């Protein structure tokens, strides 16, 4: 189920990526499957303005988070992919543990706390790698 | 051989975060005609079953005294009350000089002088027209001016008073709090969870269990019972100033009644602005009271004494006493029974001394009714509860209680526990202690042995 | 032709120039918000009462959410970034026994929607399963 | 061997309900800056709107299940309530009035129609009172058994309309929000429902004047070809019959009185606009209709009605039945005053087979129980000068007599009063359809 | 053979207009004394604000067509309305007032300026009335029944008087206007920028510098100073209808004081509605006045005339004169000081003629007015409650507002008069450097690559 | 270096900062007591309106990128040949000696022709791919 492999190690936990990945902004399909609530529910929200503004802010925040995640995936050259290798070598500064020690004997939460300091540098390097790859693709198309 | 970055989308990682939740409830629809404030609000259905997806080998830290949902629920309830009360009749023409006399209509000694028969020159403030009227205001709502005699309403010098719409029902039907998309609610399934610290038996749910937003003081009502053991919770139990939230493993039944068969007296103020005064009371007038089964209360207090001994040492004398002085909001047991506001004197319950060395009678609690409500202990708004026709009866379950402590100096030979509270967030915490709201962050990176092809 | 100019054309002919509707779905939003802001001024007239503002803002949010629902459904089926994508789900004769010449000519898209309105959810579920299997195979190939 | 394709951008739609946003011609904004509709409908329209014809497209319409009518009705009521929301309340007026008959060069028709009332009203200072006088129409006062009160002195929230606010109808356009579209049916002789074959899509409806009237529609759009008769069930006598003309019948209404608007202070920044002395002679308000034109119009309506009842059908007309003045007489708000015209002179002919003008008397009342609501009313301020109103009749509302017998002599008398009908006589060619571009279909190709 | 290519994220922009959101720097709670500029402006600014220089970039600015000023004016108007909306209404005040002169140790300057009014006022009970007394300044009170002793409030016949909420301060706090997502603010750093020309050395910023939304007339208080020179700006220098905004490069110290030690009464008028009335004066009565350093003002006027000569010819008789006729909002120097509203007659400053030829202070008298029709609106009038104690506001003059006279004939002698009264000018001097532009990330260009 | 860091640089050199230029479009600045923000008149809809406007502009740009046949890619080629009518200028004068603003102002009024050609070309390519994968 959702977050079922939260406590499992990273190696085993990587098999449930699709379920958790899809559930992200599941509301975009669920609220429509809920028919945007019953017709009287829309009237209740519209009549009392503070509730309407509150739930509207919640929906807009959810949409913005989803778009930010998809933009981050797109700008790294991994749009529509759940797993993707990338042309960025791993630095020893970020983590110098053996591969078995990372993909086994450690959960995703522990790893996330472990490399919480270097995430922005990783994202910057991924963006640079994608941009250089795109420039090289343009050059090769010219060639 | 060498290690490269690898982006994952769908990582099960979360961080604690404060977010905006949308209320949800069962789609009964027909019940209350959707006039219940908790029917119009919380109107999205909760038909699908709870997920309750267990998390193996997951240990999460909880803190019921720093839960975002408690503050969010409190603010939501206050906002909902204000919004529902806002489009209702203003009673500003009533704040006039009231001439009052005692009722003396077959009043028993318990209610001797408790009801005041007040009459005053009402005017619509639209034209030069005076229409004398009368209404039986309760004593607590009416205060002397010239300290037969002239009185005014207690809210006259504090705030304008708005009548509650009779069509609007505040019955506390169960509701569920569901997190928005991208967030999830983690609940702690450990039996005898003590409020804070790590919890091992964890599960994920999209919506919490049904919570009844019951407003009361000194005794929670219609809550959730503990799991086969009375549980005592406190942020800092050794600090006396912190309220001790006690949850029971068995319910104590209370039957609360108002035997007066009173009627309404509709008075028109303006173009569709009606004020419902209290008309004559039919038959003999007796004191509103609540009955608590004595043996059940005795056993429950004994169990609470045992669990308190577990924290304060099992050679200490634990003594219960009636609450201290203060406003009726905190010194008494208040609750909204059948639409009417009760205020019950609970000295008859917390009256016992338990020494550490080891029938059909019922305890009668006197209760005084109050029509004018300064809800939520605010200054600047007041509500007038309209009269309710016919005898009112409520049968309610006491699933918990709030206790404060008075330290016994340093010797601490005897610890005095008194009922207390009045901070309504302690009422929601008894149901929202299990749950925490977290922000899901599917993105992540990690090393592996691979090279992106180009 | 126009925004719905092909609505009466056959399915084969109307499948040409799908770009107009897909573009219009958001071009309408942006043009209406451009003509609403800085064109007439009078913004406080829109915010004269809260209700009109919340109604229009909620309409905009629902339009964006419907568009994102469609794009998410295309992404879940492996069809992101395309207007025409072919899949691995075989067509069941149960849903409609008509052959290609019967339906792609001498039939309009509206009639097609009315004909197979029953099996849309089933087709969506099959497409979801197929793309899940393709994603699992791609992960294994890594 | 066929495989599923997924198409995005498919031209398909489904019937749907949504909220349409108003839009008007911006060129009339400055001239009509204070107008309610110009203020609300600030969104400018396309200066040259374009409509897309849908060749070979047959669509089904139903004007009597149209949510656009409900949306327009709710928007109109909301607009009026908002426009009257900030204006002064007239609750101070509800005082005993010392009234006497005008009887100053009045004609026979207006005897007892106007009253000259004096009363004590509040002043700028809270603790001072002033004695003023004003003229009220007989429909705005009730005797107390010389002492008079207003009609809803003590039972309704009377609110004065802000005088600067103009209630003149102006054309407005209901435009669909993005993601939706509006289908316009262009069939001639479209009887209001059923399939339509000449269909085109539009992002904005044609200009619709939000005109208010009861028995006869005003300033509408003329039908094509002959007079068109519409009804949800022509045989069911309980349903109104909306008739749309193909010829405008001109109406010249007037209020021959040279009124002066006396301005009185109620309190801080609160003004009462009373009807001062009537300058010149007092004559009844009336409306003229060309006699030959109206006779021919009734002839056309009778001829078209005969197709639904029989060739040997005798059709006669009768004046309105009993009821409130708001629904038993023609009413309209032209010039800033609310006329109430007695239409018994229009429907008094038995059409069994086959320069002069008909003068309809009209009463005027200031306290308007608009929208047939109880407990709320508006106080229309008086308008200075003689009012002259020219308006086109374009559609009638009539109800066939409920004849249990053969009723061969079909009787049609004015009815209506339901404002949804007045909005529905113009907003009938349109429906709102939600676009659903995503669709599927089979092909020979599979993914490779 | 060149081919189209598509770039997303191209650094280009177009001039646009959008709603900017407020943001303040580290308000925390010290500055949040229920301040309208702190409580409602919740969003915080970056502790390290970012500025990005744009090398080899030239843009056309126009302070007189800038939509940021209009947005700021609308925002402050709406903020004022929301602040005063829930406060007590003073409709019961508009009653017949019995007033007498105040003669308790009153100096000759303030004779007849302060009146002692007693009047009937309601209580919490509608059936009872209480006779109370209050002090009102002459400008707040108008005489009625002349043909002597009875007065009404000045806004009895035009508008309903709303009280300003107590413990709600309109004190200016620095406000940073930030662009939403997808927009950017271009900052013009060109020294001696005259407001309308092209500007080099442009830089982009997420937020504007600290803008104090100060309200003043015919003088600008607590503003950003010019650099290296006094700057003269105008939409059309030769148009007599356009004001001339002058920005000083050296602030002029101005001390303004209300030496009266006022007390404040508190009277109930309704169910929880309180009305505040100037009770009595502890000490003697002396007029509110402002002090400006004489030599510093002389030097500042010299610099202003020196710069005006460049625009009006060196051989020009620059002559100053006091304000023309009009209401006190336009003719005098108005400003909020400690929550009390001043009205200062500035004719003691603009009284110098220029033909290209110590330690004293120019004592400007000032009147105090409580009932205010702010923002040139007659619909509503806020009532500013009295403030206990003695008020002193030491502020900086950082800009003048001059309106040249006609001077068509005998143009040798041109006269300047203080003017203004349009609150937009009070912020045009702060927002002249900033321009709002939307980003057009998409673009096309020719290249030599074709898709396969 | 940061946002608009290359606004004045030549077209070729400014094409390296596309990543940061695209990143700043959606993140914005707002991501603080909310009690005095729910105010409908101020700090209320207006703000949410600003957020929705930013999201709508970003979504329009991304949808145009999707339809043109260049999806999820900052730099991309296409099959529409460059018309001499739009610009007679050549590459050495374009990718050097000119900034992006000047170029955008130079070809501002052929943009809707170029977009139409791009959309038609991508639709042709999609139909051709469907036909080829069928055969
Ligand atoms: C509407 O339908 C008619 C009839 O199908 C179309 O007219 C011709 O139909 C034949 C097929 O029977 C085609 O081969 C012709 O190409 C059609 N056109 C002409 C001019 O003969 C007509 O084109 C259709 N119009 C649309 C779809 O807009
Ligand atoms: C409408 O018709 C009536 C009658 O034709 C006009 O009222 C006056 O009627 C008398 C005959 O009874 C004529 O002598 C007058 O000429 C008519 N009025 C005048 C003097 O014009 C009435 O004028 C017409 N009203 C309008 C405005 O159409
Ligand atoms: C501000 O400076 C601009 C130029 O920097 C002035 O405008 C120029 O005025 C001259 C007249 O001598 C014209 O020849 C130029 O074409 C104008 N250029 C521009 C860009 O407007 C403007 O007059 C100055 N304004 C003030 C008040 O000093
Ligand atoms: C503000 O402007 C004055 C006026 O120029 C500056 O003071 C000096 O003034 C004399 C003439 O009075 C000039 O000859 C000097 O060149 C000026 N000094 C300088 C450094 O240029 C004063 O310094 C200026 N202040 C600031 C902070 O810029
Ligand atoms: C939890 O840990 C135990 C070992 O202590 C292991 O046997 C079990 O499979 C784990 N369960 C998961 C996958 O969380
Ligand atoms: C009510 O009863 C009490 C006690 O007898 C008495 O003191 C009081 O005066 C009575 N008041 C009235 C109004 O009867
Ligand atoms: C709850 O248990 C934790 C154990 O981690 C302890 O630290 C805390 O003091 C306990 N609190 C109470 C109120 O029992
Ligand atoms: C499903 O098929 C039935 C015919 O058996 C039809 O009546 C119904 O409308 C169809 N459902 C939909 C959603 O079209
Ligand atoms: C009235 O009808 C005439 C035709 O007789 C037409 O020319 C005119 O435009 C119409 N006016 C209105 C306001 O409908
Ligand atoms: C209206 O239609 C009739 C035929 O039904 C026609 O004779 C008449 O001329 C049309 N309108 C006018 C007045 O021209
Ligand atoms: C109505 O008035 C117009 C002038 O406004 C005139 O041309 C027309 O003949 C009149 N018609 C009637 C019936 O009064
Ligand atoms: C109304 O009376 C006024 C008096 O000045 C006169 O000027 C005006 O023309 C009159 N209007 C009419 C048409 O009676
Ligand atoms: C009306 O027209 C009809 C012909 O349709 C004619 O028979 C009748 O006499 C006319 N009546 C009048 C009064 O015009
Ligand atoms: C500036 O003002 C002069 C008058 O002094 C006028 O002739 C000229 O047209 C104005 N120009 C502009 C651009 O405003
Ligand atoms: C279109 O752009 C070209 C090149 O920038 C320019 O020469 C021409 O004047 C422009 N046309 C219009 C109408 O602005």
């Amino acid at each position: 189920g959702f977050l079922g492999a939260a406590g499992s190690t990273m190696g085993a936990a990587s098999m449930t990526l699709t379920v958790q990945a899809r559930n992200l902004l599941s509301g975009i399909v669920q609220q429509q499957s809920n028919l945007l609530r019953a017709p009287e529910c829309q009237q209740h929200l519209l009549k009392l303005t503070v509730w309407g503004i509150k739930q509207l802010q919640a929906r807009v925040l959810a949409v913005e988070r989803y778009l930010r995640d998809q933009q981050l995936l797109g700008i790294w050259g991994c749009s529509g992919k759940l797993i993707c290798c990338t042309n960025v070598p791993w630095n020893s500064t970020w983590s110098n543990r053996n591969l078995s020690e990372i993909w086994d004997n450690m959960t995703w939460l522990q790893w996330d706390k472990e490399i919480s300091n270097y995430t922005q540098i990783i994202y910057g390097l991924l963006e640079e790698s994608q941009n250089q790859q795109e420039k090289n693709e343009q050059d090769l198309l010219a060639l | 051989e060498n290690l490269w970055v690898t982006v994952y989308y769908g990582v099960p990682v979360w961080k604690d975060a404060e977010t905006t939740l949308f209320c949800a409830s069962d789609a009964k629809a027909y019940e209350t005609k959707k006039h219940n404030v908790w029917a119009t609000h919380c109107c999205v259905p909760t038909d699908p079953n709870p997920q309750e997806i267990h998390l193996e080998n997951v240990t999460e830290e909880f803190n019921m005294w720093k839960n975002n949902m408690v503050e969010q629920m409190h603010t939501d309830i206050i906002s909902l009350w204000d919004q529902s009360l806002k489009p209702c009749v203003k009673l500003t023409p009533l704040c006039v000089t009231l001439q009052c006399t005692n009722v003396t209509n077959n009043i028993t000694d318990d209610m001797r002088g408790e009801l005041k028969n007040c009459s005053f020159n009402m005017t619509t403030e639209l034209r030069d027209k005076k229409q004398k009227v009368y209404s039986l205001f309760y004593r607590l709502d009416v205060v002397q001016i010239n300290e037969n005699k002239e009185y005014r309403l207690i809210n006259c010098n504090t705030s304008a008073i708005t009548q509650a719409c009779p069509k609007v029902s505040f019955e506390p039907i169960p509701i569920h709090y569901c997190a928005p998309a991208g967030f999830a609610i983690l609940k702690c399934k450990d039996k005898k969870f003590n409020g804070t610290g790590p919890c091992t038996n964890v599960s994920t749910v999209q919506c919490t269990h049904g919570i009844k937003p019951v407003v009361s003081t000194q005794l929670l009502l219609n809550g959730s019972l503990a799991e086969e053991e009375v549980i005592i919770r406190s942020e800092n139990i050794t600090n006396n100033a912190k309220n001790i939230l006690v949850q029971l493993n068995e319910s104590v039944q209370i039957n609360c009644t108002r035997p007066n068969n009173n009627t309404r007296k509709s008075i028109r103020i303006g173009p569709g602005q009606w004020f419902y005064a209290t008309g004559d009371i039919i038959g003999d007038i007796r004191q509103a009271h609540c009955n608590v089964s004595k043996a059940t209360w005795n056993e429950t207090l004994g169990k609470v004494v045992k669990q308190l001994r577990k924290h304060f040492g099992n050679n200490t004398i634990i003594r219960f006493a009636n609450s201290s002085g203060g406003d009726l909001e905190v010194t008494t047991h208040s609750f909204n029974c059948g639409g009417e506001f009760f205020y019950c004197n609970t000295s008859g319950l917390f009256n016992s001394t338990w020494i550490s060395n080891t029938s059909n009678d019922s305890i009668t609690l006197p209760c005084r009714i109050k029509q004018i409500i300064n809800m939520w202990q605010r200054i600047g708004q007041a509500m007038y509860a309209p009269p309710i026709q016919g005898v009112i009866r409520c049968v309610s379950n006491i699933t918990g209680l709030i206790l404060t402590r008075d330290g016994g100096s340093t010797n601490s030979t005897t610890e005095t526990f008194r009922p207390g509270g009045g901070d309504m967030r302690d009422n929601w915490r008894s149901e929202l202690y299990k749950y925490k709201v977290v922000k899901i962050e599917p993105l992540g990176v990690a090393p592996t042995r691979c090279k992106r092809r180009v």
